[PDB]
RNA sequence: GAAGCGGCCACACCCGGCUGGCAACAUCCAGCUCCACUCCGAACCUGGAAAUUAAGCAGUCGCGGGCCACAUCAGUACUGGGCUGGGCGACUUCCCGGGAACGUGCGGUGCUUGCUU
RNA sequence: AGCUCAGUGAGGACAGAAAUCUCACGUUGAGGAUAAGGCCAAAAGCUCAAUUUACUGUGCCUUUUUGUACUAGGAUCAGUUACGAAAGUAAGGCCUAACGAUCCCUAAAUAGCCUCAGGUGCGUGAGGAUUGGGGUGACAGACAAGUUACCUCCGGGACAACUGGCUUGUGGCUGCUAAGAGAUCAAAUCAACGCAGCUUUUUGAUUCUUCGAUGUCGGCUCUUCCUAUCCUAGUGAUGUACAA
RNA sequence: UAGAGGUACUUAUUUCCAAACUUCGAACCUCCUUGUUAGGCAUUUACCUAACUGGAAAUGCUUAAAUGAAUUAGCGUUACAAGUGGGCUCUGACCGGUAAGCGGUCAUGGCGAAAUGGGAUGAACCAUACGUCUGAAUAAGGUGCCGAAAUGUACUAUCACUGAUACCAUAAAGGGAGUCCAUGUAUAUACUAGGGCCCCGAAAAUGAAUGGCGCAUAUAGUACUACCGAUCUCAG
């Protein structure tokens, strides 16, 4: 599906509608200073294989596209979620 | 009557004459007082229960049945259910109606012929 | 292996051993109802006692 | 010869439209959203200014909906305007505005609120104005239309009609169109403005008459307080009775007489 | 080939016609339901002669075509395609089914493919007619005696009072014709309702 | 293949009678409701916003909330063992004023008409009440048409 | 009687005849501004008033189509209880209760809420 | 806001069964993303124009409480925008499917709200509360290939192979009817297309009995029973001359 | 399905149909109401209305008149815990199957956990659901003898190596100057509309079972009394 690159939207902090440059959301790669990760590093050391599971039987090939409505008055992003999409385009017209 | 239409296979019933309504209450009549199933014995039983409703003695109670006066259901509730023995002719067919050569359901006037021999 | 899936033979029997009528406490349900109505219904009660 | 549409199977199946959809006078999608009021306001009236323009007459009303039927609270009608000044052109644009002033000022003098709400209104510790909605109808809502001429009369009269918006108003645009026929064509001036010449008001007078029309409407708005209404309604039947009576119904006896005389020609009498 | 028709006599389901849903259906054995002088009249062939069924059951399509051929070939032999008019007043719409069987998976996914067409009769349903003249009323009864042995159960052969295949008695027919209320279509009688 | 959908097994529930298709009349929107009022839920099949469930078709309840387009209705569904209360919200175009009480309210006002007017003359009152249909008084009957019904001889007529 | 506004939404619809226009509704006449035709003043819009009831509209007629109503259809079809009733069966007498439809016959073809001349 | 579709009927240079144009009838049979069923005509369809309410925040209700959740939908309140002359309408798609826990990671704050236990500490860094995403289709959600005739154990007639039982489609046997074969002639003898039965000597179907075991195919040897009779006893028919 | 009328279609018809067709539409069901109902008065509100001596809602006061279907019945609420989570089945309705003592559902009943009597015999069918005893009169079902009780009275059919009491323990299509009863016509007689009972159709393996003996007015129907008979009913 296509989507506008700018549209009007309620800025939650400014408390009114205002036009905002939208963009696709950043999937961050995990840092190793994370507490959860640290537990994993220490626990993975020693013997007795891999410890926690990873999901082998993973069927579905789809992903809910979260957008990032970065405001221009407020300067603050507020994340909108669409449904689940196979492809995602920008509108050119 | 519409209640009796549902239960017609389970019961025999009809319209008793005054000599039959009499003879039940003098012989077999009992008063259900405070859930006790007491035998009728003497008229001071039924003065105490029913005197405020202007029914003094057993003649006035029997009258209140067969004329169906205003305090009928007081007088009927006062009477405990009668308990009869199985009659000295027998009778033909439980499971057919009287109308089709049997027993159950409405027999109008000839209930008096049945109750004589049940008593 | 293949045993029965369901039955309703003696559902009726069990229900009638006891169909108890659950009675409502009050007809108003103040979690629901219009807030704008109930907002004013407070200021009716609050003003009266003074 | 192809399929006969309109069998018995068609007409048995056929649902009708209501009535004023068939006669083609009301949009019921308008009307159902014109009438409606929130259930938290319960039995409350809201008024609606009807303003339907026939040929000759500009009609204008104020209406409340009820379950039995609609009820006019006050009415005004452009054939009244001869009394106030305006003799001719009773579906002009300035005639439509003049009825708008009558519907306002009569309605406010019935309610006894004439000293309040003198001018247009344009906000607290002050009495709130009458909400009166525009019912247009099936007339198309374009700019410079004669429906919104009646609106501007009602707003300048008194009533808060909600909207988002003095030429055309004191007889302009009529008066210019007189001059274009008068100056050039001359023949066409006799066709177009026959009655005007007859009075004859002239091109110049249109501006003058309307201002003193708006003076006299604001001074003495209500009129023709007739009673009782029953004996008024009886007189109108005699006054406007066709000289020739309408054909009246043949009775069931004389129908069967005429049926049989037709059936005598083709044989097999009589019966029905 | 076929099952014995004692399999598919009595009716142990809802009726199951040829449609979108049934799909893979073979067409019935019957094509012609009606033979003899089809283009005739009510007045030309007044005498009528019916075969009534005295059971509530299924009649096969194979029975109804056996009954037509045995009817025609007797009436052809005697009088010779002139007077008579044969008609069949069952149409087989009910479709039968089979579980097949013919290793094996029996009684699992038991629903089965359609095998053949059938007609569902009702107690006193006429399943045949012969309309004819008074000369060959004798021959019509002897035809329907032979056609009755084709059908399941037992079945009465009856001389009707009413004219043709019309629902009018001989007494009523003269009164309406005389009245002029009734009219004649190419075949059969069309009433005049005076409307 | 039994399904537990919202609008399931409602082919003929939300059908629109016959020659009663289209939107309803605007008299329906002009009607008013109050808290405590008895109302019956029967559905317009056309108007899709703010329906009830399939189950509360033909189901009497009492109004408890009222809101700009819609009415909160309290209705007693029978669960398994017990009769639960159910707080519905539903639009006014699926909701009508029920005539359950109009027998009762007619009698109370008819009684007060009798109880007052007895005292106005006064005089002395007979007490009216409802009573099931009762066995008849004796009376005498002369007819002057008496047919004699008999069974005819059977004839086939086909 | 006519008109604007409506209520139940065919006893009001659909085909085809006949009789009416004092005002009113309408056809109609004209195109300059308001604005209107993805072309056209046909429509929509605006300004008229010469002549007409031909059409719409109103009333009315038709062994009219449909719709509505009552009576027959019929104690039929089907159906809730009951029988150590019948019947190889399929189905079905009878007893105590409820009770259609299509068709046909005759009738009818809008009844008036609030304002106005 | 304006308009009416599918289709049928007549027309119209080249024009044909189908191009574009015109009038007339046209209750909706077209179309409304898709399954099937509802729903819809000055619309919910088609066209044109302007738009971002497919928006933000907490409770509530229904499906469903004999089991409370998520999904989906619904009525509001508190905001704010869009559009319209306005009443109003909009919280996606006319209505019913189109999707998902803890833990962990991750993103949202112009860079905010709390904590880092001697400091009402100073940078970095980390951890929290609140709101989405990354995913489990076995869809209330372990992270997971075979073989055993070398096999073991627990139990199961809750479940098969095996005799019996019920059933008779299939197999076998027999009626009723005749449409003709049979030179001629339906019935000496065959017998269609049909219809109605019987049988448990075939094989199915089923799972009632037996899994703390009724020794399972055939042949050999001996007994008795049934007749739906091939021969022997006695009888009738014949396309029975004799015989066969 | 099969003709007629119009210019293969089409206007009316006709034979005969639909679990996933509906222009009509039952029975059986289902849900709500049936004692407090009409008002009047004046405080409260930031809500609604153009406006308040209005609306909406809850707080109190009070003006009138009564307990306003039947039959029955005390009703309400909480805590703790057992066993259970293989069911089977009569009579009707139903899906799949040729059908099954087959598989899967529905409504009331039954068994499981329910004796006793009756169906010779049987979990389930009929009567009836039970303390220990003594009687009376009954129910289902029976009354030649086994076996308690009429080979009862009144009235019609039946000859067959045959018939004989619900569930039930099998028999059909199709035949018969057997006998009894019988419909319509024609001339004592010919031609048949049929109905019962009886016969044929009707063949399996140990010797064999209306329960047996046996019966032939102890077989098949019909009506009315008397009588025997349960742990039911009634009396002590």
């Amino acid at each position: 599906v296509h989507h506008p690159k700018t549209k009007k939207f309620f800025c939650k902090f400014c408390k009114k509608h205002t036009m905002c440059k939208v963009s696709q959301a950043s999937r961050g790669e995990e840092r190793h200073s994370a507490l959860g990760r640290r537990r994993y590093d220490r626990k993975q050391k020693g013997f007795g294989g891999r410890v926690k599971p990873i999901l082998r039987r993973s069927k579905k090939t789809s992903k809910k596209i979260s957008l990032r409505f970065t405001c221009q008055s407020c300067k603050k992003a507020t994340m909108y979620c669409l449904g689940r999409l196979r492809k995602f385009e920008w509108t050119v017209e | 009557i519409e209640m009796l239409k549902r239960v017609t296979p389970q019961v025999a019933f009809g319209y008793p004459s005054v000599d039959m309504v009499r003879k039940l209450i003098y012989k077999l009549g009992t008063a259900n007082l405070n859930g006790q199933r007491i035998p009728i014995a003497d008229n001071q039983i039924i003065k105490v229960a029913l005197g405020h409703l202007c029914i003094e003695s057993v003649e006035d109670l029997a009258h209140e049945i067969y004329t169906v006066g205003p305090n009928f259901a007081a007088a009927n509730r006062f009477l405990a259910v009668f308990k009869l023995h199985a009659p000295k002719g027998g009778y033909k067919k439980i499971n057919r109606a009287y109308v089709e050569g049997g027993d159950y359901g409405n027999r109008e006037h000839l209930i008096d012929e049945l109750i004589e021999r049940m008593i | 292996a293949k045993r029965s899936n369901t039955s309703a033979h003696n559902r009726s029997h069990q229900h009638h051993r006891n169909i108890h009528k659950c009675v409502v406490k009050k007809l108003w349900f103040e979690k629901g109802m219009n807030a704008k109505f109930l907002r004013n219904a407070r200021y009716a009660k609050a003003g009266q006692n003074k | 010869s192809a399929k006969l549409v309109k069998n018995a199977g068609y007409f048995s199946r056929f649902q009708t439209k209501f009535r004023r959809r068939r006669e083609a006078k009301t949009d019921y999608v308008q009307r159902t959203q014109l009438i409606q009021q929130d259930k938290t306001k319960y039995g409350a009236a809201k008024y609606r200014l009807v303003a339907r323009i026939t040929n000759t007459k500009v009609i204008a009303q104020i209406v409340v909906a009820e379950l039995t039927g609609d009820k006019t609270v006050c009415q005004a009608l452009s054939t009244e305007l001869p009394k106030y000044g305006i003799k001719l052109g009773l579906s002009n644009y300035p005639a439509a505005y003049a009825t708008g002033l009558l519907v306002a000022r009569r309605f406010l003098t019935q309610m006894k609120l004439a000293d309040v709400f003198k001018t247009e209104i344009t906000d607290e510790e002050n009495r709130r104005p009458f909400k009166v909605i525009l019912d247009v109808g099936l007339a198309r809502t374009t700019t410079g239309a004669k429906v919104f001429a009646v609106m501007k009369g009602a707003v300048d009269g008194g009533l808060f009609i909600p909207h988002n918006v003095q030429y055309y108003i004191l007889g302009g645009a009529v008066a210019d169109y007189m001059r274009k026929l008068k100056k050039e064509s001359e023949e066409k001036y006799n066709k177009q403005f026959s009655r005007y010449v007859k009075a004859g008001i002239t091109a110049d007078n249109l501006e003058k008459i309307y201002k003193d029309a708006h003076a006299a409407i604001r001074k003495n708005p209500a009129a023709t307080v007739i009673a009782d209404k029953k004996k008024h309604a009886e007189e109108m039947k005699q006054k406007h009775a066709p000289k020739k009576p309408q054909t009246k119904k043949l009775s069931f006896e004389e129908k069967r007489k005429i049926l049989n005389e037709h059936l005598v020609a083709a044989g097999l009498p009589p019966r029905k | 080939g076929r099952r014995p028709a004692r399999c598919y006599r009595y009716i142990g389901n809802k009726p199951y016609p040829k449609s979108r849903f049934c799909r893979g259906v073979p067409d019935p054995r019957i094509i012609r339901y009606e033979t003899g002088t089809k283009t005739a009249h009510a007045k030309e062939l007044p005498i009528c002669c019916r075969l009534i069924l005295l059971e509530h059951e299924c009649v096969s399509s194979e029975a109804l075509e056996a009954a037509r051929v045995s009817s025609n070939r007797y009436m052809m032999k005697t009088m010779g395609k002139d007077g008579y008019h044969i008609k069949i007043n069952l149409h087989p719409f009910h479709v039968l089914r089979i579980n097949k069987m013919l290793l094996q998976t029996g009684m699992r996914h038991a629903f089965g493919k359609p095998e053949g067409l059938v007609a569902r009769a009702n107690y006193n349903s006429q399943i045949m007619t012969i309309r004819t003249t008074s000369a060959g009323l004798k021959h019509a009864l002897e035809a329907l005696r032979r056609a009755s042995f084709k059908f399941p159960g037992h079945s009465r052969v009856v001389i009707s009072n009413k004219v043709g295949f019309t629902p009018y008695t001989f007494e009523q027919f003269k009164e309406l014709q005389a009245n002029g209320q009734i009219v004649d279509c190419g075949n059969h009688v069309k009433r005049v309702y005076r409307r | 293949g039994h399904t537990e959908g919202l609008r399931h097994a409602t082919r003929y529930l939300f059908a629109r009678k016959f020659r009663k298709h289209g939107a309803p009349a605007p008299s329906i929107t002009l009607r008013t409701f109050r808290i405590g009022d008895i109302v019956d839920i029967k559905v317009n099949g056309a108007l899709h916003s703010g329906m009830p469930n399939r189950v509360y078709h033909g189901a009497t309840g009492i109004v408890w909330n009222v809101s700009p387009h819609a009415v909160g209705i309290l209705v007693k569904r029978r669960v398994n063992n017990h009769i639960a209360p159910k707080r519905i919200y539903v639009r006014t175009e699926h909701v009508f004023p029920s005539k359950s009480k109009n027998d009762f309210v007619a009698r109370c006002q008819a009684n007060l008409k009798a109880h007052e007017e007895a005292k106005k003359a006064g005089t002395k009152i007979a007490l009216p009440k409802r009573l099931p249909a009762q066995p008849r008084a004796s009376h005498v009957v002369k007819p002057e048409l008496i047919q004699t019904i008999t069974d005819a001889p059977f004839r086939e007529n086909w």
